[PDB]
């Protein structure tokens, strides 16, 4: 979930801490990305730049 | 050349891998790993991977480099023909990005690598003649196309009746006996093609009836049978003495 | 038409240039002749898809008495060439409506079935048919025994 | 040989360019050719190290192709090393003829009416070679076909539901009958 004060005296340890892996969230060059995939499901007349709101 | 980027690749990955922060030439190696290990023809998709790390690492970099960054890549997916990233690569911005002309020439390049008609292809062999210019190793790029374009062609042809004349069905290459023999038989030894070709009356026949499970089964588990019955052959040596 | 429909019954071709040719001798309605047949390159390929049904549709009336004939034989029953056939015999074989398997070692050769594909339905429909064909026979010998023999 | 991961060179391995020997001049016989293309295309291990060796490559490839005087060529490279090559000596003699009729199971598996003419092209005089050659291929109870002179007929045959498959079994338990039943006949007296 979004708030984490939940546990780590259990789940992330010396020890169980093996493929528990801490998740954090992607940096820039990933809005473009997601403007590039979720765009292409629409039709994209042929021009109308993206990079000018990222 | 291969065995310079051999000892450069034994260089590299402890040598450029001794300077700190390298995630410039890394892509570099990946594009090598993509050349000179597909080149030792190791895979079109894990070679094809690390031009996926490559082609999501080739932006801010300059225009007469990047224009000529996906010239691998994309004669690569003329080696491929079964392209299987067109809606990534091709689609994304990075063939549909560049000023330059050599981007202007991928964007047919990738199209033909989409739709690969005959029709386009051996017609544009001289308008890709100067795209043969830049073209690695002479064989396997087209090569991947065209013979695979043989087993296409053999479908679009031996398909909707089975037995048929040599001859008429080699009329559509011409040639009798010189590899569209060699074609059907090899199909015949990848099982692609089921019968039995001729050079006495000229007529090929398919068919095929291999699984008999009555048979196979059965035999093969009495064959099973007949080892467990040796393996009681010393309960019975030791009931004896 | 419609006797053409069923059975197609092997008639004249220059018969059906008769009764689709002298409706432009009409001294009433040729709109007919002008909307089918008055046109050239999209009426002129109804009388070639007519000869297309003199094929097709013929080949779907001859489709009984295959696994056996010749080339020359299927020419004459066509009403037809032997490269009038061969073209016709690669357009249907690209439509690949029922399967076919052609061949010149000798040509004997048809459009055909898949060509009796099975082991033990012979045994199946032969004797299972005729014999359950045979055991329904007592059952209504009975029937027939005893309604004749209310009287006689 | 399949692993190929953990035997760069040890103390224990002055070539290992003869363990790439080793198994090329084992998997040119034993290995089928699904496995074939599964071994040396799909997988690129061995192909370096022989990649630095192309006429190997190029005679597995040949093998995957089916072209016969270049393994003339290239088997008789083999068999030179053959002789050339220790733990080779006592064994060396089956070898030859084993690749030979390893490419013409495959050879007759192409098709019926074959001749010497267009085998010719790829054997040479193979006319009286493949007298001795196929005919005690045939005597050695290999390579089932039936072959004609003049008219000359070449067979490929074999579906495997035939007999020899239903008579195994008898083939198993005549012998190994009438020993369970004297072994059940050691019992009374």
């Amino acid at each position: 979930t979004n708030r984490a004060d939940t546990l780590d005296p259990a789940l992330l340890r010396p020890g169980r801490l093996d493929r528990k892996i801490e998740f954090p969230l992607p940096d820039r060059r990933q809005k473009r990305l997601i403007f590039s995939t979720i765009t292409s499901k629409m039709n994209l007349s042929e021009e109308v730049d993206l990079e000018d709101y990222v | 050349n291969l065995p310079k980027a051999r000892a450069a690749l034994t260089s590299a990955r402890t040598t450029a891998n001794a300077i700190y922060c390298p995630p410039k030439l890394q892509a570099t190696l990946d594009m090598q790993s993509g050349i000179i290990h597909a080149a030792e023809e190791k895979d079109w998709k894990t070679a094809y991977s690390y031009f996926y790390e490559a082609f999501e690492g080739y932006d801010s970099i300059d225009s007469p480099k990047a224009i000529t960054s996906l010239k691998y890549m994309l004669l690569c997916k003329i080696m491929l023909n079964t392209p299987e990233d067109v809606q990534a690569l091709v689609s994304g911005k990075l063939a549909l990005r560049y000023a330059g002309r050599q981007t202007e020439a991928l964007k047919c390049v990738a199209q033909a690598s989409k739709n690969r008609s005959l029709a386009d292809f051996e017609k544009a062999l001289t308008d890709y003649r100067a795209e043969l210019r830049d073209d690695p190793i002479i064989s396997t790029h087209l090569a991947k196309l065209y013979d695979n374009l043989l087993e296409q062609n053999l479908i679009r042809v031996i398909e909707p009746f089975s037995r048929v004349q040599i001859e008429h069905i080699s009329s559509l290459i011409k040639l009798s006996k010189a590899d569209v023999e060699r074609k059907l038989s090899q199909m015949i030894l990848d099982k692609k093609f089921h019968g039995i070709l001729d050079q006495g009356e000229g007529v090929l026949i398919i068919f095929d009836e291999p699984p008999v499970d009555k048979t196979y089964e059965a035999a093969l588990e009495t064959i099973q049978n007949m080892s467990k019955v040796v393996d009681s052959l010393y309960n019975k040596a030791k009931k004896l003495t | 038409l419609l006797k053409l429909f069923t059975t197609m019954e092997l008639m004249r071709w220059s018969t059906l240039v008769e009764d689709y040719g002298m409706e432009l001798r009409k001294g009433s309605l040729e709109s007919p002749a002008t909307d089918v047949f008055g046109s050239t390159e999209e009426g002129e390929k109804r009388w070639k898809d007519l000869k297309n049904r003199v094929v097709e549709h013929n080949i779907r009336i001859m489709a009984k008495y295959y696994t056996r004939i010749t080339m020359k034989r299927m020419a004459q029953l066509l009403d037809l060439s032997v490269d009038e056939s061969e073209a016709f015999l690669s357009n249907l074989v690209v439509n690949k409506t029922i399967f076919a398997k052609v061949d010149r070692l000798a040509g004997i050769i048809n459009f055909q079935r898949p060509k009796d594909p099975n082991n033990l339905l012979n045994d199946w429909s032969q004797k299972l048919n005729s014999l359950m064909s045979l055991v329904n026979k007592t059952t209504h010998l009975i029937a027939k025994e005893e309604m004749i023999h209310n009287l006689q | 040989f399949l692993d190929t991961v953990s035997t760069f060179t040890s103390y224990e391995l002055m070539d290992y360019k003869t363990f790439v020997t080793y198994t090329v001049y084992v998997s040119m016989i034993a290995l089928e050719r699904p496995d074939l293309r599964e071994k040396v295309i799909k997988g690129a291990e061995i192909l370096e190290v022989l990649h630095s060796l192309p006429a190997v490559r190029q005679y597995l490839f040949s093998l995957y192709e089916c072209r016969y005087s270049v393994f003339f060529q290239s088997l008789a490279v083999v068999e030179q090393e053959m002789k050339k090559d220790w733990l080779f000596a006592p064994h060396y003699r089956y070898y030859v003829r084993e690749m030979r009729i390893h490419a013409y199971s495959q050879l007759l598996e192409s098709y019926r009416s074959l001749t010497l003419g267009y085998m010719a092209e790829a054997f040479g005089v193979g006319v009286e070679f493949i007298d001795q050659e196929l005919s005690r291929f045939i005597a050695a109870g290999r390579l089932h076909c039936k072959i004609d002179k003049v008219n000359e007929i070449v067979e490929t045959n074999r579906p495997d539901s035939k007999n020899w498959q239903y008579q195994e079994t008898i083939k198993k338990g005549d012998l190994l009958l009438n020993r369970v039943q004297k072994l059940s006949r050691v019992i009374n007296m």
